[PDB]
C-alpha cells in the first residue's frame, strides 16, 4: 500500500472546474473553468494571479494544455487553436485565442503590461505629441483609465501588478497610426525612453495580427528592403 | 527517423449482420511528417496499427495515447464511445 | 467497462518510426465508476528522495484518483474524492496535474475546488581525520577540495529595478531602494559549492558606500544592530554579514564577494535544502543615488563541490569542521616534528591546500562557535615562527 498525505483544500472557482494546466516556468496553475475563463493561481501561497477571457468566441468549449519540452501553452477553443509563452514573467492570456482580423478597421483586443503603458503615458504626456494622430484621445483615456484602475492592485500585491494587463479595445487602423506616430516622434525627438520599444512591438504585433498587410520579403541583389517594416527580428532572420 | 503523426482514430461502417449495422472500430493511424529532401509522403499512411478485439466488441474509442518516460514503451487509454 | 490500458513498444526496426501490433500489457477497468478521465506519469525519481516504468496517476469518473505502477497496473494508491461543503455529495476529481512547487498532486473537483495530495512519509562513518599523512589520502582530500562550474542554466528572479551565470543592469527606481530580495532556486539538489557576486559601481564614486549584502536560506513554505528585515530572518542566516569594504578593487568601481559558510555545508548535509535569498541593504550610522541605487551593474554565477569517487563525502566534509584536532596534527607536519618520515614539499603542498580550504570557507562565519577558528589560530600562533621558518626559508617559492 502506497501511502498518500492530504493537507487541506483551497477553493478555485464557483463554476466548477474540467480541465487544468500547471505552468513549470511561472509556477502558476491555469486551471481552466468549464465557463472558458482561464483562473491563473501562483503555486507559492495559494492565490488567484489573475482571471482571462482569452478572447475566445462565447459559449466555445476551450481545451488547456502545457508543453514543458517546447515551455508553450496551447489552447484549443471550438474554432481556432492558439500557442502561448510567457512574457516578462506573465502569460498574456487576454488575447491568447483571438482570431486574426481581416481588415485594419476591425477592433482588435490588444492587452499591454502596467510599466509598458505607464512609459507610454509619460512619454505620451511629457515627451511625445501626437494629439494629430487618429484615435489619439480615445486611447489616453483608456490609458488614464486602465493606469488609474491598476495602479490600486499594484500598491496592494506585487505579483497580481505584474500579472494585471491594461485591455484595449481598439481599431486596427487607429492602434497601427497610434503605434507608428509614437515610434516617429520618439525617433524623430531622439529621446532613448522605454515608450519606443513598447510602441514596435504594439505595432509588429498588430501587423502580425493582420494578414493583409504583409508585403513580400524581397530579399535579392540590387534591391533595397524597407527598413520601417523590416523593424521585427523574425524579417531579420 | 523521420517524424511521424500518430492519429487515433474511431472508423463507422455499415456491414451486414451476421440491414447494414453500423459498426464501429479504433485504429491508429501513423503518418509521415518530414518531406522529401521510396519514403512516404507526407499525409499518407506509414502503419495502420488494429487495436485488439475488446476494443471492437464494447464499441470502445481512443481516448488518450501518452508515451512513457522510457521511450521504449507506449500507453494508450480506451474509454466507452457514445452510441448516436 | 471503465476502460482499457494497453502497452506497446516502440519499434527501430527500420528507418521509420513505426510501432509493433502485439502489446505487451493489456488492463481491463472492471469498475463502470472508474473511468479514466485524465493521466499524469510521476517520473520514478520523485520517489527516490522488469525494469520500473514509473507511476500513473488517473482520476476516475467517480472521482476516485489511483497511482499504479506503470509496469503492471497495480493499484498501489487510492485516494476517495472529498465531500462537498455542507453536504454528503461526491467533489469528484475531474483532471490531475502535478505540481512541482509544493511537490503535490493537484487535481480539480466538481465544484471547482482544487485539492493536493502529498506523496512520501554522527556515528557509524569513516572520518577522514584518524588517518595518518599518506600521499593517496591527501591527494583524495585535495580531489575533494575542488569546485566545479554548475551547467545548465538556473532559475532566479530580482525586483523590476534590474534589468538583464547572469548580468543585470540596474535603473534609477527608489520604489524598493532599501531593501533588495534575489531569489535563487537550484535546478537540482547536489552538493553546493558557493556563489560569486560581481559588482560594478559609478564611475563618479569619490567615498565608498555602507552597503551590505547577505546570503539568506530561503524558508521552506508552511504545510550595530541588522536591518529589521534580516533579523525576521535572523535564525535562518547562511552567510556574512560581511561588508562592502572586503572585496573593493584598487579602482573603486568593482569588487568581488565569494558566498559560502561552513554553516552552509553543515545545514546541506541535510540534503533538504533546494532554494536561497539574497538580501541586500544600504545599512547609515546629480542623481543623489544612496546605497543601493549607487550599484550600476550586478552579476551572479554559482558553483558546485566537485563530485568525487568517494561516496557519502557530506560526513567527510563536516569531519574536520567537527573534529578540529586534525588541524593541531596538521601544524605539527608543518613544523616537521612528526617522526613519521620526512614530509616532502609535495605533502606539504597539500597541507597548505587544505589550510587554505579551511581558511577560505571559514572565512564568512555568520554567528558560530568560535572554539574550533579558536583552537587552530592557537596552535598556529604556538608554532608561528616554526611554520614561516619552514614555509619562506626552507621550502622553494
Amino acid at each position: 500500500e502506497w501511502l498518500v498525505l492530504r493537507d487541506g483544500c483551497m477553493h478555485c472557482d464557483a463554476d466548477g472546474l474540467h480541465s487544468l494546466s500547471y505552468h513549470p516556468a511561472l509556477n502558476a496553475i491555469l486551471a481552466v473553468t468549464s465557463r472558458g475563463t482561464i483562473k491563473v493561481i501562483d503555486g507559492t501561497s495559494g492565490a488567484t494571479l489573475q482571471a482571462s477571457a482569452l478572447s475566445a468566441k462565447p459559449g466555445g468549449q476551450v481545451k488547456c494544455q502545457y508543453i514543458s519540452a517546447v515551455d508553450k501553452v496551447i489552447f484549443v477553443d471550438d474554432y481556432a487553436v492558439g500557442c502561448r509563452k510567457d512574457l516578462n514573467g506573465i502569460l498574456l492570456l487576454d488575447t491568447a485565442l483571438q482570431t486574426p482580423v481581416s481588415k485594419q478597421d476591425d477592433v482588435v483586443q490588444l492587452e499591454l503590461p502596467v510599466t509598458e503603458a505607464q512609459q507610454l503615458l509619460s512619454a505620451c504626456l511629457e515627451k511625445v505629441d501626437i494629439s494629430s494622430t487618429e484615435g489619439y484621445d480615445l486611447f489616453i483615456t483608456q490609458l488614464k483609465d486602465g493606469l488609474k484602475n491598476t495602479s490600486h492592485e499594484t500598491a496592494a500585491n506585487h505579483k497580481v501588478a505584474k500579472w494585471a494587463t491594461v485591455t484595449f479595445h481598439l481599431p486596427h487602423h487607429v492602434l497601427k497610426s497610434i503605434a507608428s506616430a509614437i515610434v516617429n516622434e520618439l525617433k524623430k525627438i531622439n529621446q532613448n525612453v522605454a515608450a519606443l520599444p513598447v510602441a514596435s512591438s504594439v505595432m509588429d504585433r498588430l501587423s502580425y495580427l493582420l494578414p493583409s498587410a504583409r508585403p513580400e520579403l524581397g530579399v535579392g541583389p540590387g534591391r533595397s528592403v524597407d527598413r520601417s517594416l523590416m523593424y521585427s527580428e523574425a524579417n531579420r532572420r | 527517423p523521420f517524424p511521424c503523426l500518430l492519429a487515433g482514430g474511431l472508423l463507422t461502417y455499415k456491414s451486414p449482420a451476421t440491414p447494414l449495422v453500423r459498426r464501429t472500430l479504433p485504429v491508429l493511424l501513423l503518418y509521415s511528417i518530414k518531406e522529401s529532401d521510396v519514403f512516404p509522403k507526407p499525409g499518407t499512411l506509414v502503419q495502420c496499427l488494429r487495436l485488439p478485439k475488446f476494443a471492437e466488441e464494447e464499441n470502445l474509442c481512443i481516448d488518450s495515447i501518452t508515451p512513457c518516460a522510457d521511450g521504449i514503451h507506449l500507453l494508450v487509454g480506451l474509454r466507452t464511445c457514445p452510441v448516436e | 467497462s471503465g476502460g482499457y490500458l494497453v502497452l506497446y513498444k516502440m519499434n527501430y526496426a527500420t528507418r521509420i518510426v513505426t510501432l509493433e501490433e502485439e502489446p505487451i500489457k493489456i488492463q481491463h477497468i472492471k469498475d463502470p465508476q472508474d473511468t479514466i478521465t485524465s493521466l499524469i506519469l510521476l517520473p520514478p525519481d520523485i520517489l527516490d528522495n522488469i525494469s520500473t516504468l514509473g507511476h500513473l496517476v488517473i482520476t476516475t469518473q467517480g472521482g476516485y484518483v489511483k497511482i499504479l505502477d506503470l509496469s503492471n497496473f497495480e493499484i498501489l494508491a487510492k485516494v476517495e474524492p472529498p465531500k462537498k461543503e455542507g453536504t454528503e455529495e461526491q467533489d469528484t476529481f475531474v483532471s490531475v496535474i502535478y505540481c512541482s512547487g509544493t511537490d503535490r498532486l493537484c487535481a480539480c473537483t466538481k465544484g471547482g475546488e482544487l485539492h493536493f495530495l502529498q506523496i512520501g512519509g554522527i556515528s557509524g562513518v569513516d572520518l577522514l581525520v584518524d588517518q595518518p599523512f599518506t600521499l593517496e589520502i591527501l591527494t583524495s582530500l585535495v580531489e575533494l577540495t575542488r569546485f566545479e562550474t554548475l551547467t545548465p542554466r538556473f532559475s532566479a528572479t530580482v525586483p523590476p529595478c534590474w534589468v538583464e551565470t547572469r548580468t543585470w543592469k540596474l535603473q534609477t527606481d527608489s520604489n524598493s531602494w532599501d531593501e533588495h530580495v534575489f531569489e535563487l532556486v537550484l535546478p537540482k539538489a547536489c552538493m553546493v559549492g558557493h556563489v560569486d557576486f560581481k559588482f560594478v559601481l559609478n564611475s563618479n564614486i569619490t567615498n565608498i558606500p555602507q552597503i551590505q549584502v547577505t546570503l539568506l536560506k530561503n524558508k521552506a513554505p508552511g504545510l550595530l544592530r541588522l536591518c529589521p528585515f534580516l533579523e525576521d530572518h535572523k535564525e535562518d542566516i547562511l552567510c556574512g554579514p560581511v561588508w562592502l569594504a572586503s572585496g573593493l578593487d584598487l579602482s573603486g568601481h568593482a569588487g568581488m564577494l565569494t558566498l559560502t559558510s561552513p554553516k552552509l555545508v553543515k545545514g546541506m548535509a541535510g540534503g533538504k535544502y533546494r532554494s536561497f535569498l539574497i538580501h541586500v541593504k544600504a545599512v547609515n550610522e546629480s542623481e543623489n543615488l544612496r546605497g543601493c541605487d549607487l550599484l550600476q551593474e550586478v552579476s551572479v554565477t554559482i558553483r558546485r563541490f566537485k563530485k568525487t569517487s568517494i561516496s557519502k563525502e557530506r560526513v567527510q566534509r563536516c569531519a574536520m569542521l567537527q573534529f578540529s584536532e586534525f588541524h593541531e596534527k596538521l601544524v605539527n607536519t608543518l613544523c616537521r616534528k612528526t617522526d613519521d618520515g620526512q614530509i616532502t614539499e609535495h605533502a606539504q603542498s597539500l597541507v597548505l591546500d587544505t589550510l587554505c580550504w579551511l581558511a577560505g570557507v571559514h572565512s564568512n562565519g555568520p554567528g558560530s562557535s568560535k572554539e574550533g577558528n579558536e583552537n587552530l589560530l592557537s596552535k598556529t600562533r604556538k608554532f608561528l615562527s616554526d611554520i614561516v621558518r619552514v614555509c619562506f626559508f626552507e621550502a622553494g617559492r
